[PDB]
């Protein structure tokens, strides 16, 4: 299929009206990030000699 | 497609399947890159059909309904000035598609103001919305509404420099 | 670049090779249409919100802070004067209390 | 065959064709010794970096 | 898959690894990929190369 790109949402614009939020959501998120990776080290003489 | 060849290729081992396996990588890291700058919201906004935003035009900057790319003047100008085992695989977006995401921020941030990128796309006029980041820079908000012909004047004229400049500049 | 909404606060957590971040936002709901205006014409000065959004629920006038309905009597302590009620596009006739 | 490690007891249960065994890197690592017909498991000497 | 962004990480490098080990099985052209074979069969001459 040709992949939708969202949920259509048409925003109730004019000029003299406004939205007010009357309450609230504490929302906690995940953000995994990377930091080092294993640390190798290769004898190069041994892995191209032994 | 010498045989010959590939039988001694194959005495290299396995650097074809790391070549591939760099470029496939690489492939799916641009897509991940378009994915990551333009696809930021979920909801696609448009904005009314009366462009009634207390003077302020963005007409070189909304989608032209006339164009069958449904494209900005200002993103035609610049999709206009942009000119052996080899493949050249297509984006996983279109440019069609990256044209929609891009008209979907410009009607969010148009008709609601940075609430869309925080939450629910909260409707807020375009003259308060420009009095509210008018208080972000320390500016009150009455200089913002006195002058509000002034401001909206100057911001059509610099979006005119702004096509102008492109379309003059190589 | 803290979360999705405005953000509060975030917790350090450890991950094999990584770090994973809990990001505590605050996201607006309910939202609620109300009829506004730029600022408030009182005996003939234009009156403009000191922090807040000049809101009408229908007949009735009030000031509220931003990002939360909370309505209070528009007065002279959350409102400041600039102006007369001719410069302003979209200004409106309401009372102003003195406290 | 010639190689330097190692030679120790093993509980590798070989097939009776299955004479030795070789790892990823296709050294071996197992050998079954003439004469006596026993297993033999193959481990590389210690080394490490100083 | 909420670990994903980590055990990229640690396959890319895990398979990288395998990557270098497994490339000693190649001969690159010569008669053996072992050394031992090549220096029990042939003199130093051809040994060399
Ligand atoms: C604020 O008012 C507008 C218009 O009165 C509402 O927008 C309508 O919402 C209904 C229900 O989803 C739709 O069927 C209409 O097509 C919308 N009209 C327009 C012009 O967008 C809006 O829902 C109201 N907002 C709230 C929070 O009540
Ligand atoms: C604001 O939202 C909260 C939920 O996010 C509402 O709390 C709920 O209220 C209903 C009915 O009173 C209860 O059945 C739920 O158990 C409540 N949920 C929680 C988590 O407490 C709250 O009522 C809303 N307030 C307003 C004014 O709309
Ligand atoms: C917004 O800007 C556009 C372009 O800057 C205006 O369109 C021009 O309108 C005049 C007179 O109507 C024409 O002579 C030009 O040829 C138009 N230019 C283009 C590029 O279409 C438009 O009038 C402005 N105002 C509104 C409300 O859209
Ligand atoms: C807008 O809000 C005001 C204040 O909350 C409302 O005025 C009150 O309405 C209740 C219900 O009829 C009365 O009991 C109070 O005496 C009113 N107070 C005042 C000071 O008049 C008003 O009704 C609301 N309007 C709408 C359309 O909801
Ligand atoms: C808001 O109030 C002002 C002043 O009270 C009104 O302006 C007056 O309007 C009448 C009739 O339109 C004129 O005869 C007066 O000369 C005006 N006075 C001034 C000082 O301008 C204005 O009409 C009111 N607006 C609304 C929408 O009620
Ligand atoms: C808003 O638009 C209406 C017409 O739809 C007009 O009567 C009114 O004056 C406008 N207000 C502002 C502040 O532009
Ligand atoms: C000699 O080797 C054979 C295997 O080829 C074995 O069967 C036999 O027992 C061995 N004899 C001696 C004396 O080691």
């Amino acid at each position: 299929y040709t992949m939708s790109l969202g949920a259509e949402n048409s925003v109730a614009y004019s000029n003299n009206s406004i939205a007010i939020p009357t309450n609230f959501t504490i929302s906690v998120t995940t953000e995994i990030l990377p930091v080092s990776m294993t640390k190798t080290s290769v004898d190069c003489t041994m892995y191209i000699c032994g | 497609d010498s045989t010959e060849c590939s039988n001694l290729l194959l005495q290299y081992g396995s650097f074809c399947t790391q070549l591939n396996r760099a470029l496939t990588g690489i492939a799916v890291e641009q897509d991940k890159n378009t994915q990551e700058v333009f696809a930021q919201v979920k909801q696609i906004y448009k904005t009314p059909p009366i462009k009634d935003f207390g003077g302020f035009n963005f007409s070189q900057i909304l989608p032209d309904p006339s164009k069958p790319s449904k494209r900005s003047p200002i993103e035609d100008l610049l999709f206009n000035k942009v000119t052996n085992g080899l493949t050249v695989l297509p984006p996983l977006l279109t440019d069609e598609m990256i044209a929609q995401y891009t008209s979907a921020l410009l009607a969010g941030t148009i008709t609601s103001g940075w609430t869309f990128g925080a939450g629910p796309a909260l409707q807020i006029p375009f003259p308060m919305q420009m009095a509210y980041r008018f208080n972000g820079i320390g500016v009150t908000q009455n200089v913002l509404y006195e002058n509000q012909k002034l401001i909206a004047n100057q911001f059509n004229s610099a979006i005119g420099k702004i096509q102008d400049s492109l379309s003059s500049t190589p | 670049f803290c979360g999705k909404g405005y953000h509060l606060m975030s917790f350090p957590q450890s991950a094999p090779h990584g770090v994973v971040f809990l990001h505590v936002t605050y996201v607006p709901a309910q939202e609620k249409n109300f009829t506004t205006a730029p600022a408030i014409c009182h005996d003939g000065k234009a009156h403009f919100p000191r922090e807040g959004v000049f809101v009408s629920n229908g007949t009735h006038w009030f000031v509220t802070q931003r990002n939360f309905y909370e309505p209070q009597i528009i007065t002279t302590d959350n409102t400041f004067v600039s102006g007369n009620c001719d410069v302003v596009i979209g200004i409106v006739n309401n009372t102003v209390y003195d406290p | 065959l010639t190689g330097t490690g190692v030679l120790t007891e093993s509980n590798k249960k070989f097939l009776p064709f299955q004479q030795f065994g070789r790892d990823i890197a296709d050294t071996t690592d197992a050998v079954r010794d003439p004469q006596t017909l026993e297993i033999l498991d193959i481990t590389p000497c210690s080394f490490g970096g100083v | 898959s909420a670990l994903g962004k980590l055990q990229d990480v640690v396959n890319q490098n895990a398979q990288a690894l395998n990557t270098l080990v497994k490339q000693l099985s190649s001969n690159f052209g010569a008669i053996s990929s072992v050394l031992n074979d090549i220096l029990s069969r042939l003199d130093p001459p051809e040994a060399e190369v």
